């Protein structure tokens, strides 16, 4: 068996769910054999009919075309960041602060 | 010989705290005046644990655990005697049994037949099992033993090793720190998914004294432990409990200076799948190249393009009706999860001397 | 742009390697990709210093 | 006589322990699988019975107890280090000095 895998719009998937779009939920997914994790929101991009998936500067997927629905379903525009802790010395007190 | 209990009074279990309990030596490494952080099954601080009280209250619960049960109990007059460990607590599977009479402890694992309500009863009555069929293990060690004594026990099962951590101190859980040194390691190498607590009754029908024990859950996390100049553990730090101990674990020091510090990052964990590709109206006819009435030769094979369908790879990977299945450039375990456009199936017959040649290069 | 570098691996996407390769070779490819990214980040850190 | 290979934890093994010990010399000892070089020296520290081998800041075996004897031996490396040569120019003379 020779797989033309992730070089064209794929059609052979065993299990699927075909869940509708949902906002503010940066969670995992799997689009045509490509896995990601992010929210699924709208966009104002006018995609040409032949175009299927877009790519950014970093060659990371940021757009997709869903068959039988023909919608955007943007790829991983979800929030992320780091957490910082601010506290004085242990000899004075032990109170802490949480900063994002 | 087992006797059922009828005078039990119904009462839901209570919950208590685990302020400074559940610490133990992760390994057998001696250190002198250094703070070390390690990954091991450790009980989180300020975690809720189940409290059982025995007085006319009888508490003999059965709960499924994989490994890592922290057994702490305030003890007087040696009410607690034995423990039960196993998978189904019958003769069909091997079960670990701990007993201790007035002379010494006995450690035995066997396919013992366990009744519904096993317990203990001058003590001369021993009614916890009926027969032994498939076992040969035996081990004998020295005896381990108002509230006056506190006993804490940790049982773990990693890589087939049964580690027992014990600590006895004279005295809810008291506010203090006591590192639980390991007691004995048992090379059993079996599975255990159930446990049962055994109690001793006093005859003077039967009377039970005041006793209480705690059951805790062990979780995999990183603890920052301190080893003094003489090798004993003084304090413990949980790297994911509060931001103060997170800063202590990140800086590898028990004291943090005044200022802004960075420890980790905030992320949103996945919860549900929004896979967006409606399924294809037909299934993949994989039997065309497998159950064909005739096959082609190696030099001129038959190529059948299978596309626009839904495949099932359980007959190839999960099930093995064929002699040899192998995948080089794709994962055989996750064959069903992937999505490809088309597949070109080449069917041909090769003698057993040259079947190794079907590989890249 | 260095995230798109294949670094001698089959693909430049991590999940593609995880799902599209058996674990004995998947761990080799993942190790190669992470050590290439570590070398790139070391170069970036040296330039920033 | 029949055996079982790869089915359970193994306890039956042949004697490979060199049948003798070393004091006041650095040798390539093999303590139940780990290989290290150092002088076995008596330690004044107190070792708990469950402890088998200790580790230093370098996470190397600097302390160990004998698998049979209850005595504890410290691992100290023998004489090692760099050596430098102090010499004048070759046109003047050829006398050299050795320094450790
Ligand atoms: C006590 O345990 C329950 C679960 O058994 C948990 O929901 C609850 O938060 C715990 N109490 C505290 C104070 O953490
Ligand atoms: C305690 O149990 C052991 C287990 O074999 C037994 O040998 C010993 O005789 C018992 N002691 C008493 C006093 O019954
Ligand atoms: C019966 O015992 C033998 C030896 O202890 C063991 O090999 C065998 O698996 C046991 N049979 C069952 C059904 O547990
Ligand atoms: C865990 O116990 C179950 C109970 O039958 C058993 O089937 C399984 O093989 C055990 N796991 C291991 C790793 O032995
Ligand atoms: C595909 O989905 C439809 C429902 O839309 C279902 O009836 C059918 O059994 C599924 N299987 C196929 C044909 O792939
Ligand atoms: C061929 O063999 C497969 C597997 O045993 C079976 O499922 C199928 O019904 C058979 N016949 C055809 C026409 O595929
Ligand atoms: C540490 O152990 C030594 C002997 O090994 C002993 O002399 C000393 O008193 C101990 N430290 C303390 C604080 O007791």
């Amino acid at each position: 068996l020779s797989f033309e895998l992730l070089h064209a719009p794929a059609t052979v998937c065993g299990p699927k769910k075909s869940t509708n779009l949902v906002k503010n939920k940066c969670v995992n997914f799997n689009f045509n054999g490509l896995k990601g994790t992010g929210v699924l929101t709208e966009s104002n991009k006018k995609f040409l009919p032949f175009q299927q998936f877009g790519r950014d500067i970093a060659d990371t997927t940021d757009a997709v075309r869903d068959p039988q629905t023909l919608e955007i379903l943007d790829i991983t525009p979800c929030s992320f960041g780091g957490v910082s802790v601010i506290t004085p010395g242990t000899n004075t007190s032990n109170q802490v602060a949480v900063l994002y | 010989q087992c006797v059922n209990l009828t005078t039990r009074t119904q009462l839901p279990p209570a919950y208590t705290n685990s302020f400074t309990r559940g610490v133990y030596y992760p390994d057998k490494v001696f250190r002198s005046s250094v703070l070390h952080s390690t990954q091991d099954l450790f009980l989180p601080f300020f975690s809720n644990v189940t409290w059982f009280h025995v007085i006319k209250r009888f508490d003999n619960p059965v709960l499924p655990f994989n490994d890592g049960v922290y057994f702490a109990s305030i003890e007087k007059s040696n009410i607690i005697r034995g423990w039960i460990f196993g998978t189904t607590l019958d003769s069909k599977t091997q079960s670990l049994l701990i007993v201790n009479n007035a002379t010494n402890v006995v450690i035995k694992v066997c396919e013992f037949q366990f009744c519904n309500d096993p317990f203990l009863d001058m003590e001369s009555e021993f009614r916890v099992y009926s027969s032994a069929n498939n076992c040969t293990f035996e081990y004998v060690s020295q005896p381990f033993l108002n509230f006056k004594n506190l006993r804490e026990f940790v049982f773990k099962n990693i890589d087939g090793y049964f580690k027992i951590y014990s600590k006895h101190t004279p005295i809810d859980l008291p506010q203090g720190f006591s590192a639980l040194e390991p007691l004995v390691d048992l090379p059993i190498g079996i599975n255990i998914t159930r446990f049962q607590t055994l109690l001793a009754l006093h005859r003077s029908g039967w009377t039970a004294g005041a006793a209480a024990y705690y059951v805790g859950y062990l979780q995999p996390r990183t603890f920052l432990l301190k080893y003094n100049e003489n090798g004993t553990i003084t304090d413990a730090v949980d790297c994911a409990l509060d931001p103060l101990s997170e800063t202590k674990c990140t800086l590898k020091s028990f004291t943090v200076e005044k200022g802004i510090y960075q420890t980790s990052n905030f992320r949103v964990q996945p919860t549900e799948s929004i896979v967006r590709f409606p399924n294809i109206t037909n299934l993949c006819p994989f039997d065309e190249v497998f159950n064909a009435t005739r096959f082609a030769s190696v030099y001129a094979w038959n190529r059948k393009r299978i596309s626009n369908c839904v495949a099932d790879y359980s007959v190839l990977y999960n099930l093995a009706p064929f002699f040899t299945f192998k995948c080089y450039g794709v994962s055989p375990t996750k064959l069903n999860d992937l999505c490809f456009t088309n597949v070109y199936a080449d069917s041909f017959v090769i003698r057993g001397d040259e079947v190794r040649q079907i590989a890249p290069g | 742009k260095q995230l798109s570098s294949k670094f001698g691996a089959i693909s430049s996407v991590l999940n593609d390697i995880f799902s599209r390769l058996d674990p004995p070779e998947a761990e080799v490819q993942i190790d190669r990709l992470i050590t290439g990214r570590l070398q790139s980040l070391q170069t970036y850190v040296t330039q920033q210093l």
